[PDB]
Formats: structure tokens, sequence, C-alpha cells
């Protein structure tokens, strides 16, 4: 059984512009382990991004966090993008901020 | 402190 | 209740050498500790700060039983592929999870004790700690070599044992942080949408531990349909984040509460925009 992660992008904190927080790329529900994770900006990938440990849910479905220091703005753009072998393509979800 | 696997499968 | 687990992951890779082996411990929904057979000079290590305080035993101890257990998880794979007919070429994933719940009172509720292979429940210790419930054919051949052998009485020796004693242990040791409570700090944003509606999101944010219940109620009548949440998530630094939402008529959002509860809270918190 292989099942394809699950995505949610978010601050730390509430995001105001100019104020320096933290980006978090949780990704969730995913079987085998094997997962390739990036935290994109303005299409870029970011350099110095944190993995925490990986484990697993009732499920068995694995999860892991992803995080990186950032000060968000008017114009950048945030995304993850993960590569999983259930999928063909790699999926890259965009960060909204009111999500 | 965690489990020791003393039989297997 | 509290619970002390361990999750316990061995993945192999043909022709990348031997197979990946992983042990992360948790107290509640707090990483302690964890163990990785990639890492250089692969040893159990602390991932909380109370858990360093135990002396080079409690170490030396614990990466003996995980490299033994690594051990172990090597020859399960390989006898995984006779049980099942597959070549030794494919990657595959065993997983085990065992720990236990105890009431405030040192009294054991559950103990745990199963496994899963590639993803599919494996077998799996019963709730009585003596029977074990085998999900194929397969694993009813372990069931009953682990019926013969007296596998249970052993592994009900540790949830009964030293799972209790030690979580009783890491909880008093690990007192400032393991039980504290952070309730959520709640708010509602309001936002209008390009056909003429409202979304309404009610969140609940620096929350600890993770349980927590979010609803919407109009006019007093919870909207259990129509709700839609994001799974629970970690912000990061222990605490944790959730929200839920729903899409009102515009002009009528005073007509709508956001529920929140939590062990944080001493009463219910009812949330209007």
């Amino acid at each position: 059984i292989q099942k394809t992660p699950q995505i949610q992008v978010y601050s730390r904190h509430p995001p105001e512009n100019g104020k320096p927080n933290i980006l978090n790329c949780y990704v969730t529900q995913f079987h085998p382990p094997h997962i390739e994770i990036q935290m994109l900006k303005n299409g870029k990938k970011i350099p110095k991004v944190e993995m925490s440990d990986m484990s697993f849910s009732k499920d068995w479905s694995f999860y892991i966090l992803a995080h990186t220091e950032f000060t968000p703005t008017e114009t950048d753009t945030y995304a993850c993008r993960v590569k999983h072998a259930s999928m063909a393509e790699p999926k890259t979800v965009y960060w909204d901020r009111d999500m | 402190i965690g489990p020791g696997r003393a039989f297997y499968t | 209740s509290h619970s002390l687990r361990y999750f316990v992951t061995a993945v192999s890779r043909p022709g990348f050498g031997e197979p990946r082996y992983m042990e992360v411990g948790y107290v509640d929904n707090t990483e302690f500790v964890r163990f990785d057979s990639d890492a250089e000079n692969p040893r159990y290590e602390p991932r909380a700060r109370w858990i360093e305080q135990e002396g080079p035993e409690y170490w030396e101890r614990e990466t003996r039983r995980a490299k033994g257990n690594e051990q172990s998880f090597r020859v399960d794979l390989r006898t995984a592929l006779r049980y099942y007919n597959q070549s030794a070429g494919g990657s595959h994933t065993l997983q085990w999870m065992a720990g236990c719940d105890v009431e405030s009172d040192g009294r054991l509720l559950r103990g745990y004790w199963q496994f899963a292979y590639d993803g599919c429940d494996y077998i799996a210790l019963n709730e009585d700690l003596k029977t074990w419930t085998a999900a194929d054919m397969a694993a009813q051949i372990t069931r009953r070599k682990w019926e013969q052998a007296g596998a249970a009485e052993r592994d009900r020796a540790y949830l009964e044992g030293e799972c209790v004693e030690w979580l009783r242990r890491y909880l008093k040791n690990g007192n400032a942080t393991l039980l504290r409570t952070d309730p959520p700090k709640a708010h509602v944003t309001h936002h209008r949408r390009p056909e003429g509606d409202v979304t309404l999101r009610c969140w609940a944010l620096g929350f600890y531990p993770a349980d927590i219940t979010l609803t919407w109620q109009l006019n007093g009548e919870e909207l259990t349909q129509e709700m839609e949440l994001v799974e629970t998530r970690p912000a990061g630094d222990g605490t944790f984040q959730k929200w839920a939402s729903v899409v009102v008529p515009l002009g009528k959002e005073q007509k709508y509460t956001c529920h929140v509860e939590h062990e944080g809270l001493p009463e219910p918190l009812t949330l209007r925009w």
C-alpha cells in the first residue's frame, strides 16, 4: 500500500510583514517513508532548512516537519515541494497566510 | 525505557 | 492519563546496503529520544532536554537494545520476503509500535505491541496482553510461533513493568514541560469570497497538549457536516495549532459561534465575529 503525502505550509506565529518568523512545511499521511522535501522562496531552494525526525501515526502513515526562518514581505512567495514515489510529479504547495 | 525484541516473526 | 510510546521503522534498500533502522520515543505529544542507523556513530540520543540528565549507562543500555532490535528487524525483513514470495530487489518497510497508557494513579490502562508490513496491519497484541490478532496467512505463522514461544508473557512484562515505571519517572523529571498545559489562544478571522459569501475561520494557537475540539454552531445548532478543519499541526516550539472554518451568507456572520474545548480551559470558549 502506497499513500500520497498531505502538505500544510504555515507560519509559527501570526504573519506580519517585516517581522521575523518561522515557516513550517508539515508533510503527513505518506507511505513508504522515502520522501524529498524542499522549501522554496520565489521558486528558488532555501539553503538552510531544518527537518524534524520522522515518525508515524496511528494508521502507520509517516509524518515529518520541515521549517526555516523567514521574514514575510508583501512580494515574496513561499512554497514547499514534495517528491514521493506515490506521485508522478512533485507536488508544490504555496503558502497562504490565511491558512 | 524502550522495548526489546526477543522473538523473530 | 499519560503515555510512553516507541515508534520503530526498518526500511530495506537493496543495492544501497543494510536497511535503515530508526526508533523514536515519545511521552504524550513530546519526542524525547531517537536512534538512526544512518547517523555517524549511531547512538540512542536525547531529543528533549529533561532526558539529558540520564547518566551514560542509560544511553549505553539503550544503544545496545536498539542495535539488538536492528538485527532482529534485518532478519524479519528477509523472513517477510519468504512469507510473501517477494524478490530481494524491492524496498519494503516493517513498522513496530509499543508503549503504555497509564492513568495518573500509576495504574496501566492499555498496553500496545503491534506491527505493520508495507503499510498494512500485520500482528498486534490484544488488550488482554495475552493473545494476538493476526491480519493474514503470514501473520498467522508468526502468531503460532509466538504462541508456542510465550512471547506475550515476556512483552506483557515490559508493558506492565518497565514501561509504567519509566513513564512515571519521565513525568517527574520532565514535569516542567510534560505536565504543563497551554490553553489555546483563539480568535475568528473574516474573509470576503469572490462570489458574495464569507469565510469565517476560527483559530486555536499555541496550545498543549494536542487534543482539542473545535466546532461551529448556527443559532445553537452544531454545523457538523458544513465545517472544514485542518489537521492539528505543530507550531515547532512545542505547542500546536488548528483551525475550523465555515462559509456563511454575507450579513449573517454574527449568527455563528465558534466553540473551543481544551484541557487548558476551565470552561469551553465561545467566540463570535
